[PDB]
C-alpha cells in the first residue's frame, strides 16, 4: 500500500557533512534527495565558534609533511593515517573549491586567507565568529543554485536490509505530512551524527535526537568505539566514534571470525563516521574539516562504488515491516510509565559512571543498572494521543534510539583495561600500548564485543613509530 | 496583532492622511479663490465665507495639515538626498523637531485666523 | 516605471516647496489686504505664471500619490480603477478651472 | 515562580479559531530559567504541545517569538521580561503565518520571497585570479553585516509597508541577500541584478519605517541596504 | 503598450458619454434657443470646463483610434507615418481653437 | 506545453480536482482545420502580428489546466503584443466551428485576467 | 525609447520649419508694419494658434535636445539632474507665459 | 591629443553651440513679444530696445545662429530620409552650399537690421 519511489541517492541530515555529498550528488546529476529533520540552517553545524583548518600557505612555509606530523601527534599515535594521508592531501584543494563559491572568508590585507594558531606547532584558520555558519549558508546557496530538492522537516526511523543483506532505500515519517513514505536508494548515507543528548550538560543541542547510531545498531549494523567522546574543556562535546567506513564511502561488517566486509548499500561520512582522524583530542576543525573534504570525497568516489553494487531488489516489500512493526507497536502502548522517567535515569546512570572516570566496580554497578532499566523499558506510556500533529511523537521514538547509543559506549568500559588517549580510567591511568592497538567492535544482534586490527600508515611516507608522550 | 511601540508608524501615517486631505484642500482653495476674484461682489462675500468659526476651523486645518505634509515631505527628501544621517538618535530627534515646527508653522495658521 | 516616479514626485514637490513658500509669504507681506491690492498681486505675469504651474505641478504629482496609495490599500480591481478615474479627472478639472479663474482677471 | 500561561491556541486541527485555555503549573525562584526551559517543564503534563526549538544558544533563528507584542530569540528572552507587573503574560505564536501548527508554522511565502532574489554568486568566466581570488579587506570589514542573517522572520513580520502587500515587497532581509552578494567585490553582475529589482516596485514600496532595526536579534542594519541600493538604482536608471 | 490604450479608451469614451448626454440633453431643454440664451449657456463655469475636459479627452481617444485603422490598414510606413503627423495636429489644433473660441465670450 | 519549475506537491501522481475537466472539456479536441482562423475579419489584414482564436484556445488550455503555475510570464509575454486585443470580438468563427468549440470564450477569460495584471 | 526621441525631434522639426518660414515671412512682407498692422496680424485665429503650437513643439522637441546634451557632457549625476530641471522648468515657463501674452491681445 | 583635421568636428559642434544658444533666443524672443504687445505704450518702448547696437548685434545674432541651425538641421533631415546620397564628395559640397546659404539667411538679418 505505501507509496514508493526510485531513486539513486538519499542522503540522512542536510547541512554539515550532508551538505557536501547532496551538492556533489547534484553536479553528478542522476538524482540527489535531501532527507533531513529541521530546516537546514537550524541544523547544529550552524553553532560554529571556531574555523576551519587547512594549510594553504602562510607569508612561511607549509608542507603536507608538518600536516601529518602534528595530526598524527595530535590523535596520540592510536589510529591509520591512510585518511590522514588523504585529508592532508586533498584538503587545501576543496578549501579553496569552496572560496570560489563566494564563500565570506576573512582575508589578509594583502587579499590572501587568514590563519590563527592554536595547541601545538602553524595553521588554524577562521573566517569570523560565524564560520560554518557561512559554510552551511553557501552550501545552502548553492543547493538554492542547482535547485536540489530539499525534503526538509521529515524523520528517518530505520532503513531496510534484505535478506542477502543489503540496505536499498529509507523510511520517513514527518511533520508537515506525518505519513510514512519509502525512498528506495542504493546509496544510503547516513551523515547525521551526535549523541550527546543522552548526557545531561553538554555544548550539543536537542534536535540531536541520536539517530546515526539508532537506525545503524537497531537494523544491526556495528559500530567502531562509540566511547571516544570528547569533552570541551568540562563540557562534553564530540563523539568520535560512530559507524564504520573507509575514506571512499562504504561503511564496513564482520563475520564470525572478524574479518572487515564492504557493506553493500550502505554509506557514512560526517562527524558521525569515524576514521579516527580526531582520535584523543581532534585537531582543531578536524571533524569541520571531516564534513568538507572526506565529503569532497564521497563525492568523487560515486562511480566507483555504484558499479560494483546495482541493481538489486528488495526484501519481497517484507522489510518495511519491520520498522512498520515497530510503529505498530508504538500503536501497542496505551498506559504504562512515562518515557521522560526513563530518560532521566538513563541521563543520570550514564553521566554518573561513563563520563571521564569509569570505576570498575562501580562500572558493573551502572551496567546492571542501565541493564535492568533497558528490560523494564519495554512498557512506556504515550503523553499524546494526537492524530494529525505534535511534537511527543517523534520524542518517543528517539528514547529508542537515544539509549542505544549508550549502550555501546558503557559496554566498551569493558574491553579496554587502561587509560588510551581521551579514554580514563582511576583502576588504569596508564597508556599501554601493546594489546589495544586496535579498534573496537560493538556486535548488534550478539551485543558483543571484539577487535579490529590497524595499519600502521603505509600509504606514501615511510611510517614513524609512536613516540613517548614527552 | 497589537504591537504598543509603533512610534514610526504614527510618523508615517501621518503623512498619508495629510496628504489624502489636502488633496480635497486644494479643490476647496480652488473653489475659493474662484468665487472671490470674480467680481466685488463676491469678495466680500468670499470673506463672509471666510468668517464661520465652522470654516475658519476647516481652513486652519487645511494648512496646518498642509504644513505637515510640507515638513515631513522635506524629511523624505532631505534623508534620501543622504543628506541626513541614518541612527535611532537621529530618528527620534526629527520625529521632535518636525513635530515642534509642525505645531510653530500651525501657530501661523491661527496668527492668520486671528 | 518605479524610479520615473519616484523622481517626479521629488522635482514637483521642489517646484511646489517653493511656491508655497512665495505664496503664503505674500500672504505674510500682505499688511491690510484689499480687493484693489489682491487684484493688483494677481494680474501680474509672474503670479498668473507660477499658479498655473502650481496647479499643473499638483496634477502629475498627486496622480501618483493616490496611484500608490489605491495600489496599496483599495484591494478589489473593477473599484480601484474606476476610483483612479474619478480622481484623475478631478485633477484635469482642477487644472482647467484654475485657467478660467487666473486668465479671466 | 508558580505561574499561570495564556497562549493563542495550543492546538490548530480543533473545529475552533481561538483558544485560550489554561496554562497552569508550580516554578522554583531560587534557580533562573529562560523560555525554552518552561516549555520543557510544561510540556510533561499539557501533552499537547508543540513547538520548533534547535539550538538552546540562539544561533540559527529556529523560534524568534513574538511574545505579549514583543518579539525576540526564545533562546535569549527570558521570563522576567514577561512577568512584568500585572498579569497574563502572553507567549502567542507569531504574526501573519499560517497556522499549520501550534507554534511551527509555515514559512514557505517567507523563505520564497528570500529565493526569489538569486542570492548566489555567479561569474560568467574570465579568471582573473588563478589560485586563489583577489580582494582587499577594505570589502570584508564592510561586509560584517550581510552574511549572519539567522532568518528569524522579526523583521519580515516587523515591517509596516510590507504588511499590505505581502507578495508585491522584497521585505529587509531579502534585500540584505542582494546587497551582500551586490558589494561582495567578487562578482560582475551588478546591472542585471539591479535592472531586475528596478522593474518591480519592490524596492521603493518602503515608507523608510525603520522600526526592523531595533526589532532585530542580530542588531543588523536592512536600513543601510536600502540606502545604498536606492542610490545605486536611482544612479542607473536616472 | 495595448492594456494602457484599452484602458484609455473604455475611460474616455465614458467621459463622452457623460459629455453627449449633458451637452444634447441642454440641446432638448431649449425651448426656443436665442443668442441671450446660447451665450447665458455658454458663459457658465461647467459649461467651459466640461467643453474643454471634452475636446481634450478626444485628444487623447481619437489618437489611439487613428493609431489602431492606421497600423491595420495603410500598409506602407513612410506614408502612415506622415499620416499620423497631421491627424495629431488636426486634434492638438481642434483643442486649441477650442481654447480661443471658449474663453474667449 | 506544461512546464514543471519542478517542487514535487505530489508524489505518484498529480492533484486536481474535477471542477477543472468539466471545464477544461472544450480545449484538447482542436484538430487544426483552419476554419475559424482563415475566417477571422479582424486576422486578415494583418496576418502575422495577431495569434488567431485557435492560437489561444491553446493559451487557454495551458492556462486553466491548473496543474501548471507559469501564468504570469505567458500572460506578460502576450500581453506585450497587441495580438490578444486586435479582436473586434467579431464572434463568427463560432459558428463556423467544425468541432462547436469556443474561442469566444477564451478570449474573454483571458482578457480578464490579462486586464487584472496590467491594470 | 530611443527611437521615440529621433521621431519627435524630426517630427516636431518640420512643424517648426513650417512655422519659421511663414512667421519670418509676414516679417518680409511687412511692408511698414505699424502698431495697428501688428495688433492686426496677431489678433487672427491663424497666428494664435500657430504661435501656440510653435511654443508646445518647442517645449517637446528642446527638452529631448538639452537631455542629449546633458547626458553626453555632465558627467555628475546630481548636477545633470538638477540641471535638467531648471531646463525644464524654462521650457514650461516660456509655454505659459506664450499663453498669458498671446491669450490677452 | 591633436588631430588638426576635424572637418566633421566643425561642422557638427556648430549645431550643438547654435542649439544652445537658440534655446536661450526663444526665451529672449518671448520677453521681447511680451513686453510689446502689451500696448502701445510699449511698442516704442519695444523698439527703442530693439534700437541699441549692441541688442542689433544681439539679435542679427539670434537669427543667424537659428538659420546655421534650421540649414544643419535639414540636412540631418534629408540626408536621414534616404533623398541624399553619402560619400565624401557629398559631404564636402554639403558643407559648402550650406555654410554659404547660412552667410546668405545671415545677410536677411542684416537687411532686416538696417
Ligand atoms: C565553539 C565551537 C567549537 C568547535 N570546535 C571544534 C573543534 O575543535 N574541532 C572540530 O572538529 N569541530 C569543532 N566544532 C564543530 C562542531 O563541534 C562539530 O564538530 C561539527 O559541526 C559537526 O558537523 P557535522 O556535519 O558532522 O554534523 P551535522 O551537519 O550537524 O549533522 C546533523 C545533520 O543531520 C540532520 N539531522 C538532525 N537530526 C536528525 C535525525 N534524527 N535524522 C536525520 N537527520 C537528522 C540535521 O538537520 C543536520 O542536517 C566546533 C563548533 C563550535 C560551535
Ligand atoms: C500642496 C499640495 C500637495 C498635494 C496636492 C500633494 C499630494 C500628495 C499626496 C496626496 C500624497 C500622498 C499620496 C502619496 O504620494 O503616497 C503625497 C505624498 C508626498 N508629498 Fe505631496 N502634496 C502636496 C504638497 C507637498 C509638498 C509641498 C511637499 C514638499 C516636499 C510634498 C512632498 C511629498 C512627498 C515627498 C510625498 C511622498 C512621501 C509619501 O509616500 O508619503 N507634498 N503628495
Ligand atoms: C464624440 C466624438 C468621438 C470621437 C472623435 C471618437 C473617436 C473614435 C474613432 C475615430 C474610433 C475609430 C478608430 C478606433 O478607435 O479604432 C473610435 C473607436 C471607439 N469609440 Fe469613439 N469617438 C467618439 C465618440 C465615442 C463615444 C461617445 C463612445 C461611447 C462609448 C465611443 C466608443 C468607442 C469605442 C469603445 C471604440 C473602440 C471600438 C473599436 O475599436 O471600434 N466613441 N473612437
Ligand atoms: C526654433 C527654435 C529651436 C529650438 C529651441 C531647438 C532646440 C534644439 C536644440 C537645443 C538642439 C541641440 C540639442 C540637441 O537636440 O542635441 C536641437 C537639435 C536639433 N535641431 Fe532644433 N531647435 C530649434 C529649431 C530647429 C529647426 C527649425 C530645425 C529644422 C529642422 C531643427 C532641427 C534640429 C535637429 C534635426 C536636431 C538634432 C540634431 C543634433 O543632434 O544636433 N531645430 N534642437
Ligand atoms: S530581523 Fe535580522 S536577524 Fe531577524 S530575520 Fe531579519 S535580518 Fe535576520
Ligand atoms: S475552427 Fe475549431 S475545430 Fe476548426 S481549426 Fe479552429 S479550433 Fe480547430
Ligand atoms: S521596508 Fe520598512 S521596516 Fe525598515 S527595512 Fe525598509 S524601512
Ligand atoms: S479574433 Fe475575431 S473571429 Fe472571433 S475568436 Fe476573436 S472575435
Ligand atoms: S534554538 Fe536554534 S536558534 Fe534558538
Ligand atoms: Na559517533
Amino acid at each position: 500500500k505505501l507509496p514508493v519511489r526510485e531513486f539513486d541517492a538519499v542522503v540522512i541530515g542536510a547541512g554539515g557533512a550532508g551538505m557536501r555529498a547532496a551538492l556533489q550528488i547534484s553536479q553528478s546529476g542522476q538524482t540527489c534527495a535531501l532527507l533531513s529533520k529541521v530546516f537546514p540552517t537550524r541544523s547544529h553545524t550552524v553553532s560554529a565558534q571556531g574555523g576551519i583548518t587547512v594549510a594553504l600557505g602562510n607569508t612561511h612555509e607549509d608542507n603536507w609533511e608538518w600536516h601529518m606530523y602534528d595530526t598524527v601527534k595530535g590523535s596520540d599515535y592510536i589510529g591509520d593515517q591512510d585518511a590522514i594521508e588523504y585529508m592532508c592531501k586533498t584538503g587545501p584543494e576543496a578549501i579553496l573549491e569552496l572560496e570560489h563559491m563566494g564563500l565570506p572568508f576573512s582575508r589578509l590585507d594583502d587579499g590572501r586567507i587568514y590563519q590563527r594558531p592554536f595547541g601545538g606547532q602553524a595553521r588554524t584558520a577562521a573566517a569570523a565568529d560565524r564560520t560554518g555558519h557561512a559554510l552551511l549558508h553557501t552550501l545552502y546557496q548553492q543547493n538554492l543554485k542547482n535547485h536540489t530538492t530539499i525534503f526538509s522537516e521529515w524523520y528517518a526511523l530505520d532503513l531496510v536490509k534484505n535478506q542477502d543483506g543489503a540496505v536499498v532505500g529509507c523510511t520517513a515519517l514527518c511533520i508537515e505530512t506525518g505519513e510514512v513514505v519509502y525512498f528506495k536508494a542504493r546509496a544510503t548515507v547516513l551523515a547525521t551524527g551526535g549523541a550527546g543528548r543522552i548526557y545531561q550538560s553538554t555544548t550539543n543541542a536537542h534536535i540531536n535526537t541520536g539517530d546515526g547510531v539508532g537506525m545503524a545498531i537497531r537494523a544491526g549494523v556495528p559500530v567502531q568505539d562509540m566511547e571516544m567522546w570528547q569533552f570541551h574543556p568540562p563540557t562534553c562535546h564530540y563523539m568520535m566514534g560512530g559507524i564504520p567506513t573507509k575514506v571512499t564511502g562504504q561503511a564496513l561488517t564482520v563475520n564470525e571470525k572478524g574479518e572487515d566486509v564492504v557493506v553493500p548499500g550502505l554509506f557514512a561520512v560526517g562527524e558521525i563516521a569515524c576514521v579516527s582522524v580526531h582520535g584523543a583530542n581532534r585537531l582543531g576543525g578536524n571533524s569541520l574539516l571531516d564534513l568538507v573534504v572526506f565529503g569532497r570525497a564521497a563525492g568523487l568516489h560515486l562511480q566507483e562504488s555504484i558499479a560494483e553494487q546495482g541493481a538489486l531488489r528488495d526484501a519481497s516489500e517484507s522489510d518495511v515491516e519491520a520498522s512498520l512493526d515497530r510503529l505498530n507497536r508504538w500503536n501497542n502502548n496505551r498506559n504504562g510509565e512515562d518515557p521522560v522517567a526513563i530518560r532521566k535515569a538513563l541521563q543520570e546512570c550514564m553521566q554518573h559512571n561513563f563520563s571521564v572516570f569509569r570505576e570498575g566496580d562501580a562500572m558493573a554497578k551502572g551496567l546492571e543498572q542501565l541493564k535492568v532499566i533497558r528490560e523494564r523499558l519495554k512498557n512506556a506510556r504515550l503523553d499524546d494521543t494526537s492524530s494529525e500533529f505534535n511534537t511527543q511523537r517523534v520524542e518517543c521514538l528517539e528514547l529508542d534510539n537515544l539509549m542505544e547509543t549508550a549502550y555501546a559506549t558503557a559496554v566498551s568500559a569493558n574491553f579496554r583495561t587502561e587509560s588510551r588517549g581521551a579514554h580514563s580510567r582511576f583502576d588504569f591511568p596508564d597508556r599501554d600500548d601493546e594489546n589495544w592497538l586496535c579498534h573496537s567492535l560493538y556486535l548488534p544482534e550478539s551485543e558483543s564485543m571484539t577487535r579490529r586490527s590497524v595499519n600502521m600508515e603505509p600509504k606514501l611516507r615511510p611510517a614513524f613509530p609512536p613516540k613517548i608522550r614527552t | 496583532q497589537t504591537i504598543r511601540f509603533p512610534i514610526t508608524a504614527i510618523a508615517s501615517i501621518l503623512h498619508r492622511v495629510s496628504g489624502v486631505i489636502t488633496f480635497v484642500a486644494v479643490g476647496i482653495l480652488l473653489w475659493l479663490l474662484g468665487t472671490s476674484l470674480s467680481s466685488p461682489e463676491g469678495f466680500e462675500q468670499a470673506s463672509a465665507i471666510m468668517g464661520s468659526f465652522f470654516v475658519k476651523f476647516i481652513m486652519w486645518g487645511i494648512l496646518t495639515a498642509l504644513a505637515y505634509h510640507v515638513v515631513v515631505g522635506i524629511r523624505h527628501m532631505m534623508m534620501d538626498f543622504g543628506y541626513l544621517e541614518e541612527t535611532f538618535e537621529a530618528g527620534k530627534r526629527s520625529a521632535k523637531i518636525s513635530f515642534v515646527i509642525t505645531v510653530v508653522l500651525s501657530l501661523l495658521a491661527g496668527v492668520l485666523v486671528w | 516605471n518605479g524610479v520615473h516616479d519616484f523622481i517626479l514626485v521629488r522635482a514637483t514637490a521642489i517646484v511646489l516647496t517653493l511656491y508655497i513658500i512665495y505664496m503664503v509669504g505674500f500672504f505674510a507681506t500682505s499688511g491690510e489686504l484689499t480687493y484693489e491690492v489682491w487684484i493688483g498681486f494677481f494680474a501680474s505675469a509672474f503670479t498668473k505664471v507660477f499658479t498655473l504651474l502650481a496647479l499643473f505641478s499638483i496634477l502629475i504629482h498627486a496622480w501618483i500619490g493616490m496611484w500608490q496609495v489605491l495600489t496599496d490599500y483599495v484591494k478589489p480591481l473593477a473599484l480601484r480603477l474606476m476610483l483612479q478615474l474619478v480622481i484623475v479627472v478631478a485633477l484635469v478639472v482642477y487644472v482647467i478651472y484654475g485657467f478660467v479663474v487666473v486668465w479671466g482677471v | 515562580m508558580r505561574l499561570e500561561f495564556s497562549i493563542y491556541r495550543y492546538n490548530p486541527d480543533v473545529d475552533d479559531a481561538p483558544r485560550m485555555q489554561d496554562y497552569t503549573l508550580e516554578a522554583d525562584e531560587g534557580r533562573d530559567m529562560m523560555l525554552l526551559d518552561a516549555l520543557i517543564q510544561l510540556k510533561e503534563k499539557d501533552p499537547s504541545l508543540s513547538f520548533r526549538r534547535s539550538c538552546r544558544e540562539g544561533v540559527c533563528g529556529s523560534d524568534g517569538l513574538n511574545m505579549n507584542g514583543k518579539n525576540g530569540l526564545a533562546c535569549i528572552t527570558p521570563i522576567s521580561a514577561l512577568n512584568q507587573p500585572g498579569k497574563k503574560i502572553v507567549i502567542r505564536p507569531l504574526p501573519g503565518l499560517p497556522v499549520i501548527r501550534d507554534l511551527v508554522v509555515d514559512m514557505g511565502q517567507f523563505y520564497a520571497q528570500y529565493e526569489k532574489i538569486k542570492p548566489y554568486l555567479l561569474n560568467n568566466g574570465q579568471n582573473p585570479p588563478a589560485r586563489e581570488h583577489l580582494q582587499m579587506p577594505e570589502q570584508r570589514e564592510k561586509l560584517d553585516g550581510l552574511y549572519e542573517c539567522i532568518l528569524c522572520a522579526c523583521c519580515s513580520t516587523s515591517c509596516p509597508s510590507f504588511w499590505w502587500n505581502p507578495d508585491k515587497f522584497i521585505g529587509p532581509a531579502g534585500l540584505l541577500a542582494a546587497y551582500r552578494f551586490l558589494i561582495d567585490s567578487r562578482d560582475t553582475e551588478t546591472d542585471s541584478r539591479l535592472d531586475g529589482l528596478s522593474d518591480a516596485f519592490s524596492v521603493f514600496r518602503c515608507h523608510s519605517i525603520m522600526n526592523c532595526v531595533s526589532v532585530c536579534p542580530k542588531g543588523l542594519n536592512p536600513t543601510r541596504a536600502i540606502g545604498h541600493i536606492k542610490s545605486m538604482l536611482l544612479q542607473r536608471n536616472a
